[PDB]
């Protein structure tokens, strides 16, 4: 079927808050093995962040139910199978995502922009994989999830303005990913800063709104510097 | 904390 259907119908998924829907159309469109359109690579983005988002939030509810003091054994049981049941499905989404961005979305990106944009999901969709993953299976994660980030990071410093919203973006999942995956807030904090000074130093140069996406990400960049100081 | 999508 035509993207242009696709498209549509993933546009009417996305005001019927139906994001199945959605992702699973804008993967057909991704599938055709032609670049997004800047509108089709919002689309995208915007269905499988819905679509974890709800099994991420799932899983951390039944996580600190778990957490709870229960006496049946069978009631702790069923806690952990369905932990586990969320999980695979948390893990179907992620493969299906970072399996787009390498078959299709990577290698396929022609501009700057979205080559980070798209090495920013990838990093993503293993920081979430690492959330809920164990034993040694958790150390590759973890891992991929930084390389990806990092890939994206020095595209980022050498194709694009410190305010450019993309980056901006960048920095923010990447100083998150710093401090929430490997416990660390100096370097968490230290992303974060740096991305910011950088900005306001060309943010009188830029008006309007070329500045309103800006500093709306500035925003939790600034939010995340002061939270994580104290 | 908060980020973007
Ligand atoms: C939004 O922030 C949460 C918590 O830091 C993170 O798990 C999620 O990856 C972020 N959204 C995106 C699209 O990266």
């Amino acid at each position: 079927m035509d993207k242009s259907e696709l498209v549509q119908k993933a546009k009417l998924a996305e005001q019927a808050e139906r994001y199945d829907d959605m992702a699973a159309a804008m993967k057909a469109v991704t599938e055709q093995g032609h670049e997004l359109s800047n509108e089709e690579r919002n689309l995208l983005s915007v269905a499988y962040k819905n679509v974890v988002g709800a099994r991420r939030s799932s899983w951390r509810v039944i996580s600190s139910i778990e957490q709870k003091t229960e006496r049946n054994e069978k009631k702790q049981q069923m806690g952990k199978e369905y932990r586990e049941k969320i999980e695979a499905e948390l893990q179907d989404i992620c493969n299906d995502v970072l399996e787009l961005l390498d078959k299709y979305l990577i290698p396929n990106a022609t501009q700057p922009e979205s080559k980070v944009f798209y090495l920013k999901m990838k990093g993503d969709y293993f920081r979430y994989l690492s959330e809920v993953a164990s034993g040694d299976n958790k150390q590759t994660t973890v891992s991929n999830s930084q390389q990806a980030y990092q890939e994206a990071f020095e595209i980022s410093k050498k194709e694009m303005q410190p305010t450019h919203p993309i980056r901006l973006g960048l920095a923010l999942n990447f100083s998150v990913f710093y401090y929430e995956i490997l416990n660390s807030p100096e370097k968490a904090c230290s992303l974060a800063k740096t991305a910011f000074d950088e900005a306001i130093a060309e943010l009188d140069t830029l008006n309007e709104e070329s500045y309103k996406d800006s500093t709306l990400i500035m925003q939790l960049l600034r939010d995340n510097l002061t939270l994580w100081t104290s | 904390p908060v980020s973007q999508a």
